[PDB]
């Protein structure tokens, strides 16, 4: 009789991570950046949920912030933490966010003729910016610390509205506008909102914001308060603009005694007496001698055959601007017109500039010669990391030596435009810098055919990690290492190139290759019809295993879209021959597709048979697409198990407007399939 | 109701002028294919622009087989829409089948149509004794075969053939707007559309006719303009355009803006 | 002249239940709440640690005599100059035999590596507690919060009605 003293083990284990004070897990989980494993954590308890609502510092909203399910969230959305904030993608794209301006539907140039009763919308202003402040309200709860703020500007109005609630932390502001910038808006007066809120900002982006030249010489010109204080500055607008003036880029200088990083495109041409010549970047050197980045740019046109024309700048000028301006250490400056010498200009940098680390030339002729017993031009800034270059067509291998004894802390290397550079060079200077050498750019060298380069990248074969290169297919088996460190590869096709060579010319093993862009160059219609069965080699790329993100662009692929004339092939089955193969990638997580664009049509559409060639990739999580299509083409994706990020981002300028007059894409369409999209059941 | 079809049928109101214009566009097309021509008349004219119920931009959905057999039905369309525009009078430029349904409009409504601008106009497609429709029955069987069995490579097919001159750019338009068609509306409405003979109604059109006529065209034998001009009521005249093919609004906007602004001076 | 032997200073270091340590002063230095307290002066007789026993300061001395260890045989720069490519290459080697040496270490029960977690905390080890605070992120990574629960013997608080709402309100977590 008892005969019971034996069950004396069942006390439940807790899991420590809780037992764990929670600035302890605070930490811990400031360290997790990926946010789908962020939220599924904060999934898996709701301690955890309430850690990652607090860990959180940046996001960007999907879906319509205006509708009422992103309005009444509960108190739990809340995001204390939240810095960078972007609003850039919410539902519908391309669309003026809490704009006070009115819809123009119907307005048509005409004296309405008052002889008709029937469904007038009537305007109310009073609702407008009632619900525009509402918004803004929710969005300052949900997110009240956001300093760098993101954002699709199609009026200033969105701007009046946002600012008053961040006015005081905003500090970086992103401004987004494919779409035509508004020709009723005063000179300037995109920005001026800004300029006259926020007191706290210190970087400004413009680099894909379309916007003129003149808008923001007189806003930047006439705010000085504010531009005595910037920090960064970006000025791309899109790269729609032929580029800054001197006239314009002047008094931008003189309002700014404190920028430190610039990103500018600028009208370069010798042909235009407002061209930046050595004078406009001595003024700007004087103007802001603490810049630390710049990055500019000539803007061009294809039709420019060869520019053998010189650039308005001197070597004597680029020295004197190199002394300016000592704190330089990132340093871009893309030309198409030629700098001849421009060797002691770069001596000048480095002596003036031993903290140069980036450097990116275009056009530029005579940079490193290896001419004298001494290192010549770049191959004595023996600082530099990162070097690209354009244009140089006299670059020698011994000049790649020069650069690789000099340079011996290059990690990254680029050519663009390099004819007189062969392999034996290439090799070299792999081997000199194998140690250091991590990444590697050939783009357009005639003589530096794929097979040729990849067989000299033996040294670093081993180190490497991202590659881009143009394809150019030529008409023992030694054990080539496979690509162990190279996780990354950029590819440049010209119209109706094979992909397939690819891997036979070195790159067939990639076991760490996670991520890959492809980029297909060339006008389709002037290209011969290839035989019907002929494929890019999508299939090919299988024998990659982390292979998870796809960039095809072939936006660029301009071709009859869906009728060529005889002999000629379609854009239809252009998607058909460049998409076939796809469904191989088994990891493929993310794509991001560009849709031919046809000259006749404003509209990058997708057909029907690429919709059959993406809907049949089950391990696609990720799909963007560049473009526009029919309604009608929707529903097969929702076939599709895994996908929730789809956006038609037509983010090229200009951006088609869409009003109600289009059998593409329409904005309640594209709500109610993301209704029907986030109605699936999707895995955990 | 007139309202809700403004919606449905993506009707819009544009252009200033006391002269109202209605633009009705053809087979597998929409009223887009006007966009090339349309700034010509906003200056002078009112203009109203309005979507078929076959067309892929209304919901598919929505398109009744059973009512749209017949062009009475898009007739109907037509009249709900420009009665729920308040619209006494108005000029009409059709543009293959929606010739037949202004044909048919005047017919029933002659008060609403002031002048009528006939684009490629057919009351008939099948040949008969004298009358050459240009087409027999075995080649409009075969078509529909071709398109059954492949939409896809009958549209291909087609679209150049419609278009017929060497404008990639308005074949390309064409080829998207037949495309967006869906295949079993499309084969029903153009049996609904071959079938049509208003031969018999043309002298009961009162209006004042414009046909345009191009250098060629595949499925319009210049024959066709005579018979047009010889049977219609209303005092009809014909243009021809020194260019060919089925869709000069797509392939040659010059030529035919320079014919509308002249027919819709007065009317 | 007898050569002097550089005599490694030893940190006495008693754990909770009463077991001591004797672990060279650089050892010793890592852990910053043991450095603090070496420069007060109040390590000649031995630190308590009430809150560490011998098998987790054991491992902590493990891993911290690894790091420092690395952290000497690791090729020091030549004032301002960048190492050579021979020096490079020593050092790379140390840094992949030292991360390797923390994917094992934390390859330990959850307890144990729930317990390296703390220690690391109040020892104020960042480098301990990183490698063991992303140990756990990673053997997170991965996972659906249900086998997560098993994972870490949670049972799952959620009723249906909550589950189902948070699950929809989240589904931009898996996707």
């Amino acid at each position: 009789m008892a005969e019971e003293e034996e069950v004396e083990e069942g006390r439940s284990s807790s899991s420590a991570i809780l037992d764990l004070p929670e600035p302890l897990l605070l930490h811990i989980l400031s360290f997790l950046t990926d946010v789908r494993s962020r939220h599924r954590a904060a999934l898996a308890c709701g301690r955890m949920r309430a850690a990652e609502r607090a860990t959180r510092s940046e996001l960007s909203l999907r879906g319509d912030p205006r509708s009422p399910g992103f309005l009444f969230l509960s108190h739990a959305f809340r995001f204390p933490a939240l810095e960078h904030l972007d609003l850039s993608l919410v539902s519908p794209w391309g669309h003026p966010l809490l704009s006070s301006v009115p819809p123009c539907g119907g307005g048509g140039g005409g004296a309405p003729s008052a002889s008709s009763s029937s469904g007038m919308n009537v305007y109310h202003p009073e609702a407008i910016s009632e619900q525009n402040a509402f918004i803004a309200a929710r969005l300052a709860g949900c997110f009240p610390a956001v300093t760098s703020l993101a954002v699709y500007c199609r009026d200033p109005t969105t701007l009046a509205n946002l600012t008053p609630h961040w006015q005081a932390s905003l500090r970086r502001v992103k401004l987004v506008r494919w779409h035509q910038r508004p020709p009723t808006l005063p000179d300037g007066a995109d920005l001026e909102p800004l300029l006259e809120t926020c007191a706290a900002l210190r970087e400004l982006d413009l680099s894909e914001f379309y916007c003129w030249t003149e808008d923001v010489v007189r806003a930047l010109t006439t705010h000085p308060s504010a531009t005595a204080a910037l920090t960064h500055l970006d000025l791309g607008l899109a790269a729609a603009t032929d580029g800054f003036k001197s006239s314009e880029l002047g008094p931008i200088a003189a309002s700014c005694p404190n920028l430190r990083k610039l990103v500018a495109p600028c009208l370069f041409n010798p042909r235009f007496s407002d061209c930046v010549g050595d004078d406009a970047l001595l003024s700007l050197a004087t103007s802001c001698p603490r810049l630390t980045v710049l990055r500019l740019s000539e803007p061009f046109e294809a039709a420019a055959n060869i520019q053998r024309e010189e650039a308005a700048i001197t070597v004597a000028g680029l020295v004197a601007f190199f002394a300016a301006l000592p704190a330089l250490e990132d340093f871009t400056m893309d030309l198409q017109h030629n700098v001849l010498e421009a060797a002691p200009a770069m001596e000048a940098l480095a002596r003036r500039c031993p903290r140069i680390k980036f450097l990116t030339l275009g056009s530029f002729q005579g940079l490193c010669k290896a001419s004298w017993l001494h290192l010549d031009g770049v191959a004595v800034c023996g600082g530099l990391e990162s070097l690209y270059m354009k244009n140089c067509q006299d670059l020698t291998d011994a000049s790649l030596a020069a650069i690789g004894r000099g340079c011996r802390r290059l990690a990254k290397f680029g050519i663009h435009g390099c004819d007189l550079v062969t392999s034996a060079g290439i090799r070299r200077l792999a081997f000199t810098l194998r140690p250091t050498l991590k990444e590697v750019t050939v783009l357009h060298c005639r003589l530096l055919h794929t097979a040729e380069c990849l067989t000299a990248l033996s040294p670093i074969r081993d180190r490497i990690e991202s590659l881009e290169i143009n394809c150019v297919w030529n008409t023992e088996f030694d054990d080539l290492g496979s690509w162990e460190m190279l996780r990354s590869l950029s590819l440049w096709f010209s119209a109706g190139q094979l992909l397939s060579p690819l891997i036979s010319a070195g790159l067939d093993s990639c076991p760490v290759l996670e991520e890959i862009s492809i980029k297909v160059e060339g006008d389709c219609r002037t290209c011969p019809r290839p035989a019907p069965r002929t494929i890019f080699g999508l299939s090919d790329l299988a024998g990659f295993p982390v292979l998870a993100k796809m960039k095809l662009d072939l936006s660029e692929a301009v071709g009859y879209a869906l009728t060529a004339p005889t002999g000629q092939m379609d854009l239809s089955l252009w998607e058909r021959f460049y998409l076939h193969g796809i469904e191989s990638l088994q990891t493929l997580y993310e794509l991001d597709y560009w849709p031919p664009q046809d000259k006749d049509v404003h509209h990058r559409s997708l057909t029907l048979p690429a919709v059959g060639l993406i809907q049949r990739c089950v391990g696609l999580r990720k799909l963007f697409i560049h473009g526009t299509t029919h309604e009608h083409f929707m529903t097969f994706f929702l076939s599709i198990p895994n996908l929730r990020d789809m956006q038609l981002r037509e983010d090229y300028y200009p951006a088609p407007e869409n009003d109600l007059m289009f059998t593409e894409m329409r904005a309640e369409s594209w709500l109610r399939f993301e209704v029907q999209l986030n109605s699936r059941q999707i895995d955990d | 109701s007139g309202a809700k079809l403004l919606q449905i049928l993506n009707v819009r109101v544009v252009g200033s002028g006391e002269r109202v214009v209605v633009l009705s566009h053809g087979f597998g097309t929409d009223q887009s294919a006007w966009s090339r021509v349309l700034p010509y008349l906003t200056r002078d004219h009112r203009v109203v622009l309005y979507d078929l119920v076959c067309a892929g931009s209304v919901n598919p959905d929505h398109f009744d087989f059973r009512r749209y057999d017949n062009l009475d039905a898009y007739v109907d369309d037509l009249l709900a829409i420009l009665d729920a525009l308040r619209i006494p009078r108005c000029a009409f430029v059709g543009h293959s089948v929606s010739a037949m349904i202004g044909i048919l409009a005047s017919i029933r409504r002659p008060d609403l149509f002031a002048k009528l601008v006939l684009i490629g106009a057919s009351p008939r497609f099948l040949n008969d004794s004298d009358y050459h429709g240009g087409f027999e029955l075995e080649e409009i069987q075969q078509v529909f075969d071709a398109m059954g069995a492949n939409y896809s490579a009958w549209a291909t097919g087609y679209a150049p053939l419609a278009v017929g001159a060497d404008v990639p750019a308005a074949v390309q338009e064409f080829s998207r707007t037949l495309f967006n068609m869906r295949p079993d509306i499309s084969l029903h409405v153009c049996q609904t559309v071959f079938k049509t003979d208003l031969r018999g109604v043309l002298g009961m059109v009162r209006a004042p006719c414009v046909v345009v006529q191009t250098t060629r065209d595949v499925s319009v034998p210049a024959s066709v303009a005579a018979y047009l001009k010889a049977h219609l009521g209303g005092r009809t005249t014909v243009e021809f355009l020194q260019t060919e093919g089925h869709l000069p609004h797509l392939s040659a906007p010059s030529l035919l803006a320079q014919v509308l602004r002249r027919a819709l001076a007065r009317y | 002249m007898a050569a002097e032997a550089e005599t490694k200073a030893m940190i006495t270091l008693r754990s909770c239940e009463g077991q001591v340590f004797e672990v060279a002063e650089a050892v010793a230095m890592e852990s910053q709440t043991i450095r603090h307290m070496i420069e007060d002066k109040c390590a000649d007789t031995g630190i308590p640690l009430p809150n560490v026993s011998a098998k987790i300061l054991s491992k902590v001395i493990e891993y911290c005599s690894k790091h420092v260890e690395a952290r000497g045989g690791a090729a020091a720069a030549a004032d301002g100059d960048a190492p050579a490519p021979a020096a490079v290459e020593a050092n790379k080697a140390v840094e992949d035999e030292l991360k390797t040496f923390d994917a094992e270490f934390v390859k330990v029960d959850q307890s144990t590596l729930f317990d390296l977690i703390l220690a690391a905390n109040y020892l104020n080890i960042k480098g301990l507690l990183d490698l063991t605070c992303q140990t756990v992120a990673d053997m997170i990574k991965g996972k659906t919060p249900e086998e997560i629960r098993k994972t870490f013997n949670i049972k799952n608080d959620f009723t249906p009605e909550e589950e189902e709402e948070v699950r929809r309100e989240n589904q931009w977590a898996f996707e």
